[PDB]
RNA sequence: GCUUACGACCAUAUCACGUUGAAUGCACGCCAUCCCGUCCGAUCUGGCAAGUUAAGCAACGUUGAGUCCAGUUAGUACUUGGAUCGGAGACGGCCUGGGAAUCCUGGAUGUUGUAAGCU
RNA sequence: GUGAAAUCGCUGGAGUGGAACCGGAGACAGUUGAUUACGCCGACGGCGUUGGCUGCUCGUUCUAGCCCGACAGUGUUGCGUCUUGCUGGCGGUAGUGGGUUCGUGGCGGCUAGCGUACGUCGGUGUGAAAGUCGACG
RNA sequence: AUGAAAGUAAAGGUCAGUCUCGAAUUGGCCGACGUGGGAUCUGUGUGUGCAGCGCACCACGGCCCUGUGCGUGU
RNA sequence: AGAGGAACCUAUUCUCAAACUUUCAAUGGAUAUGAAGUUGCAGUUUCUUUAGUGAACUGUCAACGUGAAUGCGAGGUCCAAGUGGGCCAUUUUUGGUAAGCAGAACUGGCGCUGUGGGAUGAACCAAACGUGGAGUUAAGGUGCCUAACUUCUCGCUCAUGAGACCCCAUAAAAGGUGUUGGUUGAUAUUGACAGCAAUCAACUAGCCCUGAAAAUGGAUGGCGCUUAAGCGAGAGACCUAUACUCCGCCGUUGCGACAAGGUCGUAACGAGUAGGAAGGUCGUGGCGGUUGCGUUGAAGGCUGAGCGU
């Protein structure tokens, strides 16, 4: 309710009201798990993401 | 195959930078160096004597020993599927401080002050973490006297 | 690379900004209008054509709203004239084209199939200009002002009519001119 | 698929002694079930001991006992060793000790006992101590052993130590080239 | 028959299969290689300082 | 506002031409018995104080050259990763992120430490 | 003494279009089992689990059109700063009122595999034997 | 154990003295060295903490035997 | 290559460098990010200083209390096999006119590896494998071969064998008044060109055409397809893996319960050449013992009902 009143309110007066932007995110790994570069290996498995439509959440920073 | 002489490919690693030859300053030898402190490797190519080995060139080692006029480090290096410590003998013209070490001891005099002061004067115990920058919060962003501009793709011209 | 996909693109308005910094407390306020499949779509095609003109990125820039367009009126027909630049397997040109619709985006999208159709050009090697309606006496294509005739009348000549849900095979003789 | 490896799945271990020895094995199984059951740490390194080869439990010395009693607040103390306990001819004096042992020699008993000392076995220290109260765990050196002076680095490496394996032991027999600067070199 | 064939094509899928080993963190403790004279100077004041 | 001794950073400090320079000082300067060194008291060395800011040195001046900083060049060149992307190929664009350097334009022209002294 | 395999002849059955053999899945031939409750099988319902397809209904976001007012234009009917149409933005929304978006939403309909909070029932089998049923094949 | 060999061959820690203040000497106590980490054990608070004794083992040192270079004397 | 004062001087100018450079990225490399720490107090030194001046060390010294994200148990020793002909691909790159040629860098693969697709194929695209089932898909496809539409929308193309999908199985310089779009400059209702109401010219780029010749008869995979079953942009649905979700069973691994060299529970997992280990109430022949069968028929041989992966 508030994010939409403060929306219209700016909107009102010709302003822009800029929410917050997110700060979590779900991953999910759609490809295999062959022929992949180290570095993007490595990365996927420290987000836990050794399978295909393996999914977590991720802290956006 | 290549040869294996002591500066082989070294032309400009070991040459002085453009208009900074000649006579070496002496804060370089007036630098106080302990063991146990970090310090950067650069070769001067001016002094021939106590020169690292180019493959520690650009690296960062600890002190262990402090000589007259020079410092035993321990650099690592990379050695197939091992990190060896190598113990080298440098003097001190090729060494510099390293600053990485000096800002995280700044950082935990901060961090203990900080925490001394606010039990001190009774305080909640502050936070003392370094934490990743956050996405950005809400905002409200005025026109007044900054209407938008209206932006369109440009037309190709022919730049003779 | 970047594709119209979807039927009937959407038309969005995009308003961004570079983020201030301690030099530039105040920064320009920019304001595009996008065609794309969707918002995900606009806001990458905004930043694309801001970064193009202005010296800014996705990175140092933000996104002050996106909202979509909707037709005020699509119980009415138009003319509408497009504007764009395109790559070719050799050069590049400019093209002016007209079509008429009922919605804006609706002709956009119509201009995307004509040139793929026309010149074999994909939407990642095309850029729309401008896009406006012009009037029945400003129209310069042959195709489109044949259409601006109060007493227009036509035939449908040899019409081939397919069975949908019946046999393959019937007794019946197939009739393709209805007058 | 998933991205894992299996390299590392399986850890060698003893679930039981390897030994045939019907007492060992039914020691085993006394400490495996007051181990689960008690659910002391104490009880699982007394199995695991139980379990282990004969080369880990190298043999303890009358006088490392008589060291470990003497010491302030051990002197009523039970001491445990899955070593063997043997005698000590550089030890004059022996305290009143109190072991549970599997195997002690002849003349440790001998002299334990006349010290004014008790011997108990494995089975007894459960009654005794279900839990390992009281206790001071002991063991022989593991690392004492003839063929530990062989391993580490090669012995023809700088600053190795390592005990070469030679037919004979003089002056013909691997001391020439690489052990003198007058040969070659020495590392 | 040409046998030379020198290569680094298979080397760090080699040495990254066991991880690359970092050194201990004894490895500073030593006194090893340092200056004599400081060494001789440590022993004397190791050798004298009264424990209580 | 200055002078000297010793410096630190080592041109924002260099270079060219010119103006001015209170007081201390620096400097030029006079002499060559002695110490000392030379073909040569030119340099170096020693003993001094008649004379001079002429030069050195300092400050300042110049739509000055150089140096330094910034803008622009330019989100350009280049580039990480992606495509059963376009193209006969050479190559090209798109998606995802990094992101320069000349020309040209504008500005600045040493900062500062210890000791002693002038004002 | 026993008397294997390869190879070979006869009798009966069956296949037989430029190879033959072989794995998977059925069918046929054939072989084999079969004590009210219980076995061996099927069907229809219920429940659990994983579903597949398919409707209504509320709301949410962003937005109109219809309708009213003036202005500008014109693919314009009827008889010219005419009229009727039609379009464009702009200003209104009372009423009417659809698109778009999705909900820690609400109510349905059809139906599958697997298992058995479990029910209602059928085929068969209690000497032979025949038949029938079941499983292999 | 160590040296090619003649051969030689593995007890110090701490406290106090005398002193010709040294590359001296004496006497007690303890006796297989010190420190850090150490499963377990012990005590004591509240799964956890603190404290003590510390096995094996590791790290860093100290001493002792032998060969050898330097280097003294009593 | 000129210009301003034949060469010379001055300020310029066109084009360049693997063994030239003022300047200088992206990818890249390295180190640090606390208890093995921070503050003091209170001792040792024969080192260092003019000097408690420093440097270092020591203490059962005192206090403080874990100082980026994410993931995760970590470390040690010993014994030993096979290997020491490699090859391919994106990108970079040397020799060579090139090569399915020779030589290198990073990474991923094949070798050692099956599976869906590319008609076929070691390496290409998707995806890695116990044994079964249901559902959903990846890449690829849906006229018939062939499971899935002669499904829906807009264009373009007629070729006297058109074209038809990564690697990939060749095509260029140059042309066309075939047709379809665009760019620019003109003339035209004060009536444009042709003949006694739009037109002219030059360009440009889509498809089509010419350039385009090889030997057994032959290849978008084949048949065939022409408002396509071709070319380009799109939309619904649909088909299909050893992949994903769920369900059963077998085993391995980890953990756990139980008075057991055993049973059971639970979660995850299961590719494999060379090679290494483990289990084998798998099989064979002796010996020391033990358990039994046998002229009412042992061994051996031929072959129905079963058991075990």
């Amino acid at each position: 309710k508030e994010g939409l009143r403060l929306k219209r309110e700016a909107e009102a007066k010709g302003d822009f009201y800029v929410p917050a932007e997110h700060k979590v995110a779900f991953v999910v790994r759609i490809r295999g798990i062959n022929q992949l570069h180290p570095k993007p290996r490595k990365a996927l498995q420290i987000l836990r993401l050794r399978q295909i439509n393996n999914g977590v959440f991720v802290k956006l920073n | 195959t290549n040869s294996k002489g002591l500066r082989r490919g070294t032309r400009y690693m070991f040459a002085r930078d453009f208009r900074k030859h000649g006579v070496e300053h002496l804060s370089t030898y007036y630098t106080q160096y302990k063991r146990g402190d970090l310090v950067d490797i650069k070769t001067n190519g001016a002094f021939q004597k106590g020169m690292p080995f180019k493959a520690y060139h650009g690296r960062t080692g600890r002190i262990f020993n402090v000589t007259r006029g020079a410092v035993g480090i321990i650099v690592n290096k990379r050695v197939r599927g091992n990190i060896l410590p190598k113990r080298i003998n440098i003097r001190i013209e090729h060494i510099k401080p390293s600053k990485c070490r000096t800002d995280f001891l700044n950082r935990v005099k901060s961090n203990d002050e900080k925490r001394k002061a606010a039990k001190s004067a009774g305080q909640p115990v502050p936070a003392l973490k370094r934490l990743p920058v956050a996405p950005r919060g809400a905002h409200t962003v005025t026109t007044q006297n900054n209407e938008p501009e209206l932006l369109a793709p440009l037309r190709f011209e022919i730049v003779a | 690379p970047t594709k119209a996909l979807g039927e009937t693109l959407n038309e969005y308005v995009v308003v961004g900004r570079k983020i201030p910094t301690e030099k530039e407390p105040v920064t320009p306020i920019w304001k595009m209008q996008i065609f794309a499949t969707n918002h995900v779509i606009a806001k990458s095609r905004f930043w694309y054509f801001v970064s193009m003109l202005r010296r800014v990125k996705k990175a140092n820039g933000e996104i002050l709203s996106i909202k979509q367009v909707f037709e005020k009126n699509p119980g009415t027909v138009k003319n509408y004239g497009v504007w764009l630049k395109y790559d070719s397997r050799t050069g590049h040109h400019n093209m002016y084209r007209e079509y008429r619709d009922t919605t804006v985006a609706g002709a956009v999208t119509q201009c995307y199939r004509d040139m793929g159709a026309r010149h074999r050009a994909q939407a990642d090697r095309i850029h729309i200009l401008k896009v406006q309606t012009v009037k029945a006496e400003d129209t310069k294509r042959a195709g489109i002002k044949m259409f601006h005739d109060a007493k227009i009348r036509f035939p449908l000549p040899h019409r081939v009519t397919k069975r949908k849900n019946l046999s393959v095979f019937t007794t019946a003789r197939q009739n393709t001119h209805f007058a | 698929g998933i991205d894992i490896n299996h390299k590392h799945d399986r850890v060698a271990r003893r679930t039981a002694p390897k030994s045939e020895n019907p007492y060992l094995r039914l020691l085993s199984k006394l400490y495996a079930f007051l181990a689960r059951r008690t659910g002391e740490k104490f009880n699982a390194i007394v199995l695991k001991r139980l379990r282990m080869s004969r080369r880990n439990r190298q043999p303890l010395s009358l006088a490392k006992l008589a060291r470990a009693v003497q010491k302030a607040g051990n002197e009523n103390k039970t001491v445990v060793t899955l070593s063997t306990v043997t005698d000590d001819a550089r030890l004059y004096t022996v305290p009143k000790i109190s072991v549970a042992a599997l195997h002690v020699t002849e003349g440790a008993r001998a002299r334990i006992l006349a010290a004014g000392g008790e011997i108990i076995t494995l089975d007894q220290l459960a009654l005794k101590s279900p839990k390992g109260e009281n206790t001071v765990f002991l063991q022989g050196p593991r690392s004492a052993r003839e063929a530990e002076k062989h391993f580490g680095p090669a012995p023809g490496v700088p600053h190795s130590h390592t005990k070469p394996y030679v037919r004979s032991k003089g002056r013909k027999f691997e001391r020439a080239r690489g052990r003198r600067a007058s040969r070659a070199y020495k590392n | 028959a040409k046998s030379k064939n020198h290569t680094n094509h298979n080397q760090n899928k080699k040495a990254h299969r066991n991880g690359i080993t970092k050194p201990k963190k004894h490895i500073f403790l030593s006194m090893k290689g340092v200056d004599a004279k400081f060494i001789k100077n440590l022993r004397f004041s190791r050798k004298n300082n009264k424990r209580q």
